[PDB]
RNA sequence: UUAAGUGAAUAAGGGCGCACGGUGGAUGCCUUGGCACUAGGAGCCGAUGAAGGACGGGACUAACACCGAUAUGCUUUGGGGAGCUGUAAGUAAGCUAUGAUCCAGAGAUUUCCGAAUGGGGGAACCCAAUAUCUUUUAUAGGAUAUUACUUUUCAGUGAAUACAUAGCUGAUUAGAGGUAGACGCAGAGAACUGAAACAUCUUAGUACCUGCAGGAAGAGAAAGAAAAUUCGAUUCCCUGAGUAGCGGCGAGCGAAACGGGAAGAGCCCAAACCAACAAGCUUGUUGGGGUUGUAGGACUCCGAUAUGGUAGUCUGUUAGUAUAGUUGAAGGAUUUGGAAAAUUCCGCUAAAGAGGGUGAAAGCCCCGUAGACGAAAUGCUGACAACACCUAGGAGGAUCCUGAGUACGGCGGAACACGAGAAAUUCCGUCGGAAUCCGCGGGGACCAUCCCGCAAGGCUAAAUACUCCCUAGUGACCGAUAGUGAACCAGUACCGUGAGGGAAAGGUGAAAAGCACCCCGGAAGGGGAGUGAAAUAGAUCCUGAAACCGUGUGCCUACAACAAGUCAAAGCUCGUUAAUGAGUGAUGGCGUGCCUUUUGUAGAAUGAACCGGCGAGUUACGAUUGCAUGCGAGGUUAAGUCGAAGAGACGGAGCCGCAGCGAAAGCGAGUCUGAAUAGGGCGAAUGAGUAUGUAGUCGUAGACCCGAAACCAUGUGAUCUA
RNA sequence: GGUAGCGGAGAAAUUCCAAACGAACUUGGAGAUAGCUGGUUCUCUCCGAAAUAGCUUUAGGGCUAGCCUCGGAAUUGAGAA
RNA sequence: UAUCCGGGAGUCAGACUGCGAGUGAUAAGAUCCGUAGUCGAAAGGGAAACAGCCCAGACCACCAGCUAAGGUCCCAAAAUA
RNA sequence: GGUGUAGUGGUAGGAGAGCGUUCUAAGGGCGUUGAAGGUCGAUCGUGAGGACGGCUGGAGCGCUUAGAAGUGAGAAUGCCGGUAUGAGUAGCGAAAGACAGGUGAGAAUCCUGUCCACCGUAUGACUAAGGUUUCCUGGGGAAGGCUCGUCCGCCCAGGGUU
RNA sequence: AAGCGACUGUUUAUCAAAAACACAGGUCUCUGCAAAAUCGUAAGAUGAAGUAUAGGGGCUGACGCCUGCCCGGUGCUGGAA
RNA sequence: GUAGCGAAAUUCCUUGUCGGGUAAGUUCCGACCCGCACGAAAGGCGUAACGAUUUGGGCACUGUCUCAACGAGAGACUCGGUGAAAUUUUAGUACCUGUGAAGAUGCAGGUUACCCGCGACAGGACGGAAAGACCCCAUGGAGCUUUACUGUAGUUUGAUAU
RNA sequence: GAAGGGAGCUUGACUGCGAGACCUACAAGUCGAGCAGGGACGAAAGUCGGGCUUAGUGAUCCGGUGGUUCCGCAUGGAAGG
């Protein structure tokens, strides 16, 4: 009862192979060199997937702070100023009318200073 | 082994010795003996056919581990002086063979 | 094994310098055409099961076939020559077309002969059935007599 | 126009994706050949020249195969019935219904070397003697037969030496050598290893060497096993049992009897004594006699001249069987197709629905199978007969016989599981050295009693071991890096002085139908034209992966410091298993490979050039635990017999459990210690086991795989070098 | 032509004995042994150490304990804070 | 959670930091103990990079929010508070 | 099955549950209207992995349940094969050749001629060993020849040792 | 001109040619012949078809001048109460 | 411990001290003798001749050198032909300072740097080659020694048999 | 309030044990009230299974001596355990 190589061998890499298009070379042509790129892949994208979410939080923060100062007022102080006028709307919705709706993110501001002023 | 220690058995000292005329019975007690019917005759023979004696060993020899009930005429190698008067109060007898 | 295979005695180079992987002999297992690590050797794989367990699946196997009522019973099996037709035709009028275990007493030798050609006829005698017989055919054609034998068996 | 500012596109080359090629031979499928076994057969061949070879034989002949100067074959007896002259095509020449080729039995021939044997020799060569024959006028030349050595027997010759003997000659007799890398018996006999070192011990009486064999061998007919009272040659299997024991009492080694089975078979001499013969009253030859332990036999009396048996025979007669063979049922259509066995529709056969082949998968096309039948010749077996060989009962003991340098003892070794130990029993060497029926040996030192047996002589079938071979089959065995090293011209090529080591290498297609002809080219090789279902099946020929190499291009790339990715993203290109699509990607964020080994490795520590294939905890027998099943104070069979190499049935011998305690006698739900009704220990009260399956772990085995320097035992080497 | 490995030969160097001689080469014991180095191939779920003590011709090995895991029994619940 | 019974292990090279001692020179990224933590076997954030320090334990998805250590002029998120 | 609460880093290592490979049995299927295999695809599942299409291919193969294992490779300076990198790089192995003519598809390299040059106690002439057809004649230019080749101690066919 | 070795020779094929080895000479010692010595289980060989002016073994090393003291210890040789 | 010789192939202290030789001499020669640790056949001292021996001085001679220059040839370089190898995890393969298994092309900060080559050099890649021979370890191996242990061939002595 | 010192008598520096503890990987090690046998001292209570406490020691195998109602390879002995 012999079991030979067969074919799973070919399958499992082709696979690996695969997963590496577009890599420079040996490392999406070669089974090992395309392996060991695999998983550093790997380990990039769910260590990604995770600095991705700090990476916008960060340019929300940026551009909200561009902003407030045309406006007359540093990130830290709109935020504050919100916070006391209970307005919950978040960074990502705050960048976007920064960048498309700059009335009502003076609006917005407006009600910030006005909690601050109180 | 022990990595060099001297091991457990080196330390224990040998003991006794295997006698050559040593003989071993096979036992039987009175719950056993209780299987069978009263007036009924109790023979290795009858044991060894029932089941309960496969390999007799030297001999039977009966023991008063139970409580006997029937009245039986008990032949064996050997009785235990208890098995013996269990026996015979039961209004039975014991003859060795 | 290595030990097996033809040839090998000698070290195939020095056990340094040449800086090549240290080797014993050219049949050492990882070379191309060295010997087998285990593998298959010739063994039994037959072991026997208590006479009480036996017994038990054999009473199981026929109570199954006679409670889905795959048991068909005949009066009797007598064929004056063997006939391979005529017995596909007693199959017919018995209203059986599944497979099927032919069980015959001894000496129904032109039943046997008759029968057992059929590609869905396996014929046995009364003495010599099986749990494995019995539980591949999907009815059990018996004879009486056949019937009364394997009751005085089991 | 001037000035300031912004500023695309381009690719010498490169990257990514994609498409198409090449290289290469993985994968799939397949198989000439292997592997492990089963049943049967056969277990030897040689001086009547072997095994193994060399050289030859064909119309062409390098190789293989076959054959031997009668050479690709001869004769004969059978089988078979149309082609045949091998591989192996191609010509060429032939044979064959007057029966070829082919198949089986028997026989003829069978060069040279080789034990090789007339002598020699560096195997396959050389040179002789004797006698007969042959060529030549004659020598030279050729053919045939004999010519080794030793052993047996005989005969003649024949020394020192007289007789003799020895030697020598002749005749006669039977040996040599090879195997089957197996099995058996014997002589001689290691080391690594284990003991965690090592010497006793273990490896192990193993490996190797040598002798002798036979189809089997060896053993075997009690100076036995025992002590239930009995058994009645030997061998082998189960069990006893990892017990009793042995053991630097360590590591380990390790029985036997009883019981259960396979198979069964018992017989001959020596001696006493008798008859004859011969010499020198005994003493050798011959024949009779006799064969043993509840002692036998002689010898002496009686009575029977039967009764049974055999392990004999190239003795037939007969049957069967082995080695060739003959016969052997049943399908046509329709659809796809190059092709039907596939599909569909109706049939038919089956004592045959095993299997193989046929243009794809066939019960009905072919070879077969079930079944029936068959042997001139030669073996093998069995019967029958014949011949042959064994085969006597009873009663007495007066006397005689019943195995001598033997048994046994001392010393020294060795074999018995038993390592000198308290050490029987068996054997070897050396020395000493008995008794003999009122006798002798043994029952584990030894003695007495009792029991059992009768050595120092021989033979003996069956059960048992093994398979180089032959025949017929089998396989939850391999399928071309596997399986034999070898599927193929393999023990070849190749390597080495030699012993010795030792490969690689399978697949066109159903069928060669193996690409006529034309075109470029000196050819090779191509493009057409053809064959074909298919030629991207074109002989490097099935499929045709990856590395690697190249052509084309959709996107990107010449101010950039890059473990080469990932996350975010414009632009461009494209449109899928239609999915909040795909390729590329300016630019920005983060970011030092994989493995091993480490306290800690991106590591300037180790491993990998890449790709593919191959490549490491398995099996057997035991121990133990979990889980599962059956039975349950019970559980269960082992060998073996029947049966398909199966299940199953029988087989209860044996093993585990139901009672323990004690070193042991022994006692026993207790027991041991102890003066003890005391205490305490171990047990019971307070019960579940066992057979099997399976899994985990362990032990014995190479034990998860690879790796030493080395050790030991046969051999091969002084063609280099001293 | 002779001397052959437990050996030969050596105007002597451990020098030569078929391109490596403190003991040739080949085959076999043999898969020698290796407490040493390297290697040991699919996946997911639950839990998850140790680098300590004692003894060791023992010190980079091993044995018992400690620490981990899986199953089970039982308790006047005995653990932790 | 502890015991106790049983199956299966691996571990016997530890490292650094803080605290308490010895050895050392009140040297060593030294050595040897005690004690706690971390690494080992732990990714993430901070300390420029930096196993052992500070914060904190990753089953996963999110272009949501609040904080820890540490930070808020530019690189570089947030006070030229 | 629903809800709730808690939990889900991990080496040595323990436990559990699975994926895939070959083969066996049974059942049920698929295949010249194209199986396995190969290749491409933007497909499914939590993972090993599973489908489905297009192309290639040309004859065997899945599925379900159970069973048995030569059952999974990326590393062993592992074995075998193939192919890379270095790289069109090192090297092409002691020395003199020139030209004309010829041959031929093709000539530095083959033939002929002329001059020149080299060895000449040899690099000449004989022989022994060893080699074993390498000798001669006629063809050939696949491979061998460190380039080339029309040529050769090579290949092919005949022949040659008195 | 000095050291070493007298000299010609020999040696680690393939890192040493030398002061190392050999050497003639010296000395000690064994050996009466089937010698001693050596190869071999033995037979049989060499020694040697030699015979103490010969043969083996140890040391020293041409030649010249020389070679002192110790016999307690260890070997050898002899002795034998 | 005599003769003889003695900082020696022997002298550690040591380049002993003194003298010769040199401008200058740890070497060399002569002498001295506190001979660490000479010494008489494992010979002492000396010695003509000899030495591809070791050592020091001198003459001659010179590219050995001051200190390099030129020339010839072969390779190297360009072209045509033929065509390897060690090595190699994949590489789009900078510098400084720092960090880090404490010596970075690859990590941090900063600096420098258009793309691809050719001829040269060898600082680095702890460059290649060789599983370090030094060192330590293994209850490894081998050869050798001896008043290590245990044996043993031989040799010898006695008893005994012949 | 002696465990230091002195005197008288003595031999408990006892035999069989021993609930329960400590220590501990194991083997071991340590302490022990109390029960019985038979005692020393003391009027009695009562103390005594060595010494103020903690070192003064060595596994097994093998062997010697003594005791023993144990075993005794057919049985009685023996040999030997
Ligand atoms: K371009
Ligand atoms: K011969
Ligand atoms: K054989
Ligand atoms: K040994
Ligand atoms: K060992
Ligand atoms: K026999
Ligand atoms: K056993
Ligand atoms: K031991
Ligand atoms: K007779
Ligand atoms: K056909
Ligand atoms: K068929
Ligand atoms: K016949
Ligand atoms: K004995
Ligand atoms: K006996
Ligand atoms: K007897
Ligand atoms: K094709
Ligand atoms: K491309
Ligand atoms: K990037
Ligand atoms: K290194
Ligand atoms: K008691
Ligand atoms: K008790
Ligand atoms: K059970
Ligand atoms: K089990
Ligand atoms: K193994
Ligand atoms: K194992
Ligand atoms: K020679
Ligand atoms: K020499
Ligand atoms: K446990
Ligand atoms: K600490
Ligand atoms: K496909
Ligand atoms: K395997
Ligand atoms: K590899
Ligand atoms: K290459
Ligand atoms: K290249
Ligand atoms: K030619
Ligand atoms: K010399
Ligand atoms: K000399
Ligand atoms: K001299
Ligand atoms: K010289
Ligand atoms: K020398
Ligand atoms: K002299
Ligand atoms: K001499
Ligand atoms: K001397
Ligand atoms: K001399
Ligand atoms: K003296
Ligand atoms: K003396
Ligand atoms: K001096
Ligand atoms: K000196
Ligand atoms: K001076
Ligand atoms: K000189
Ligand atoms: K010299
Ligand atoms: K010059
Ligand atoms: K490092
Ligand atoms: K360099
Ligand atoms: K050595
Ligand atoms: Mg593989
Ligand atoms: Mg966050
Ligand atoms: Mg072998
Ligand atoms: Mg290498
Ligand atoms: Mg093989
Ligand atoms: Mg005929
Ligand atoms: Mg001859
Ligand atoms: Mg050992
Ligand atoms: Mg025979
Ligand atoms: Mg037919
Ligand atoms: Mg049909
Ligand atoms: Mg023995
Ligand atoms: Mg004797
Ligand atoms: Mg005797
Ligand atoms: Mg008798
Ligand atoms: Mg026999
Ligand atoms: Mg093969
Ligand atoms: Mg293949
Ligand atoms: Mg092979
Ligand atoms: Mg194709
Ligand atoms: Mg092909
Ligand atoms: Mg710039
Ligand atoms: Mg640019
Ligand atoms: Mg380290
Ligand atoms: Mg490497
Ligand atoms: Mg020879
Ligand atoms: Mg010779
Ligand atoms: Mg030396
Ligand atoms: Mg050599
Ligand atoms: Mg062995
Ligand atoms: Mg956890
Ligand atoms: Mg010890
Ligand atoms: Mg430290
Ligand atoms: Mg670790
Ligand atoms: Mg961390
Ligand atoms: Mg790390
Ligand atoms: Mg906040
Ligand atoms: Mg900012
Ligand atoms: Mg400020
Ligand atoms: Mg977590
Ligand atoms: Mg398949
Ligand atoms: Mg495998
Ligand atoms: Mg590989
Ligand atoms: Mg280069
Ligand atoms: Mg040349
Ligand atoms: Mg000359
Ligand atoms: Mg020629
Ligand atoms: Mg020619
Ligand atoms: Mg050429
Ligand atoms: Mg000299
Ligand atoms: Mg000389
Ligand atoms: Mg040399
Ligand atoms: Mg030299
Ligand atoms: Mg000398
Ligand atoms: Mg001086
Ligand atoms: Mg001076
Ligand atoms: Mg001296
Ligand atoms: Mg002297
Ligand atoms: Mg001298
Ligand atoms: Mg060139
Ligand atoms: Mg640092
Ligand atoms: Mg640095
Ligand atoms: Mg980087
Ligand atoms: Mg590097
Ligand atoms: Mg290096
Ligand atoms: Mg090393
Ligand atoms: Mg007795
Ligand atoms: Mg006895």
């Amino acid at each position: 009862a012999r079991v030979k190589g067969g074919t799973v061998t070919r399958k499992r890499r082709k696979k690996v192979l695969k997963l590496a298009k577009g890599y420079y070379g040996s490392k999406h042509t070669l089974f090992k060199s395309a392996k060991e790129q695999v998983m550093n892949s790997y380990y990039y994208a769910f260590r990604d997937r995770r600095q991705k979410k700090r990476d916008f939080r960060k340019l929300w923060i940026a551009r909200i702070n561009a902003a407030a100062r045309m406006n007359g007022l540093s990130y830290s102080k709109l935020m504050h100023g919100l916070k006391l006028a209970e307005i919950d709307i978040n960074r990502k919705m705050l960048a976007d009318l920064a960048v498309n709706d700059a009335a009502a993110f003076t609006a917005l501001a407006e009600q910030a200073k006005d909690a601050l002023s109180k | 082994f022990e990595g060099g220690q001297t091991p457990l058995f080196r330390r224990l000292p040998k003991r006794g010795f295997t006698n050559i005329n040593r003989k071993d019975y096979a036992v039987v007690n009175l719950d056993t003996l209780n299987r069978f019917e009263d007036g009924t005759e109790v023979t290795p023979v009858v044991l060894k056919e029932a089941g309960i004696v496969k390999n007799e060993k030297a001999g039977i020899k009966v023991l008063a581990d139970g409580e006997l009930t029937k009245k039986l005429t008990v032949k064996a190698a050997k009785f235990s002086k208890s098995a013996q008067e269990a026996i015979e109060a039961a209004g039975g007898s014991i003859e060795v063979i | 094994n290595r030990s097996a295979v033809r040839g090998g005695g000698r070290k195939p180079w020095r056990q340094k310098g040449t800086g090549r992987a240290r080797q014993g002999s050219i049949r050492s297992p990882q070379w191309r055409g060295g010997g087998v690590v285990f593998g298959p050797t010739p063994r039994s794989y037959s072991y026997k099961f208590p006479k009480k367990v036996r017994r038990l699946a054999m009473k199981s196997v026929l109570s199954d076939k006679v409670a889905e009522n795959n048991l068909v019973a005949v009066e009797g099996l007598s064929f004056d020559a063997p006939k391979t037709k005529e017995f596909k035709q007693v199959l017919a009028n018995l209203s059986i077309d599944t497979k099927v275990l032919v069980v015959l007493e001894n000496g129904n030798d032109f039943a046997a002969l008759s029968a057992r050609n059929l590609p869905n006829v396996s014929v046995v005698t009364s003495d010599n059935v099986s749990v494995l017989d019995v539980v591949s055919a999907n009815k059990v054609l018996a004879t009486q007599t056949a019937l009364t034998q394997i009751e005085e068996v089991l």
